């Protein structure tokens, strides 16, 4: 119930989700194994990744998109902006996450979070998970477990615009 | 300020991240962390703000190089000029990158880093050993530099700014 316990829970849920996805990927008997949008392990992983990145946002409706565009190459920004069925900055935040998984790049992005505390504090409250040094370092360790997993996620998913309530 | 983008590629340990640090803050470090994926930094020199995509050079990251080179103003290809055992792999990775059609026409600056070390190759030998003469369909330039001793860091910056 304490905010420290809440953040710890989110990270434990990310840890368990990475482990289940790793086991799912290793056991896959397809000729070219790949994680897709409809895999339950992917949906659970992204639910919990999204929680960690939305927790403590100063402006929830704009999502983490407005932060991560500072860290993302131009062609990737453009690719997300022209998606036909992703209409809001919150949806663009989630499409960016799918792209980061497709590109096995989440660790590099999270390192840029650590290197840009000024930017982080512009978009997140002091209480936020990514604003806690201990928690952000653990987050980075956790996502390093996705480095050798093939993701083939469709970025143009319309459910990505659905906001919390 | 004006703006430009460059991407820094090359084999592991060639000094890419060190180079960014030297032009950002002037600080050389003997101990470094290998870049896992990519780094990005903005550095201002004069009235040009340079956004630098510093890519890891370890084997598993080279598949990423083209992705980060597409559309940029220039590619900097870093070579440890003292590591003779790696030159053959460095030559092959450079020619493989430049064969990618979506990188056609992008100017390339080849940097022979670590010229302070006793066995470092000079610009003339680097040009021959990297077969730079065989590149005739884009602008390509080669400088021998030292991030530790600072030789030719200024002319490197001058070249990058001329391609803003
Ligand atoms: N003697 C000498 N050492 C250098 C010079 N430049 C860089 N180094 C050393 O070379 C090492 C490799 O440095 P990095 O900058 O991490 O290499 P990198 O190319 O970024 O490597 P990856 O991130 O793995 O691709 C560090 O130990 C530096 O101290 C130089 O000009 N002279
Ligand atoms: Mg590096």
């Amino acid at each position: 119930m304490e905010p420290g316990e809440v953040k710890d829970r989110i990270l434990e849920n990310i840890s368990l989700s990475v482990k289940k996805l790793q086991s799912y990927f290793a056991a896959c008997e397809d000729e070219i194994p790949a994680i897709r949008n409809h895999d339950k392990v992917l949906q659970r992983l992204c639910e919990h990744l999204d929680h960690a990145l939305l927790y403590g946002l100063q402006d929830l409706s704009s999502g983490y998109w407005v932060l991560v565009v500072h860290f993302t190459r131009r062609e990737a920004i453009k690719q997300i902006e022209v998606l036909q069925h992703v209409a809001t900055n919150l949806g663009r935040s989630r499409a960016w996450l799918y792209l980061a998984l497709n590109e096995n790049s989440l660790e590099s992005y999270l390192r840029l979070f650590q290197e840009n505390l000024g930017l982080l504090h512009k978009y997140y409250v002091k209480n936020a998970l990514v604003c806690s040094h201990d928690h952000l370092t653990l987050f980075l360790t956790l996502v390093s477990g996705l480095e050798f997993i093939r993701f083939e996620l469709d970025l143009d998913a319309p459910y990505l615009d659905l906001a919390p309530y | 300020k004006e703006e430009m983008e460059l991407t820094l590629v090359g084999l592991q340990y060639s000094g890419k991240t060190t180079f960014v640090n030297v032009i950002a803050s002037g600080q050389f470090s003997e101990d470094m962390i290998p870049t896992v994926g990519f780094n990005m930094r903005k550095v201002t020199k004069g009235n040009v703000t340079i956004k630098i995509w510093d890519i890891g050079g370890l084997p598993r990251f080279r598949s990423m190089w083209e992705r980060y080179c597409r559309g940029v103003n220039a590619i900097v290809y870093m070579i440890d000029a003292a590591d003779r055992e790696k030159i053959e792999a460095s030559r092959n990775e450079l020619h493989n990158l430049l064969d990618k059609p979506q990188l056609q026409g992008i100017p390339v600056l080849v940097l022979g880093n670590k010229r302070d070390l006793p066995n470092a190759l000079d610009e003339k030998q680097l040009i021959e050993k990297m077969n730079l003469s065989a590149i005739q369909d884009r602008e390509i330039c080669c400088y021998s530099i030292s991030c530790k001793e600072k030789d030719n860091i200024d002319i490197t910056l001058q070249w990058l700014i001329q391609h803003s």
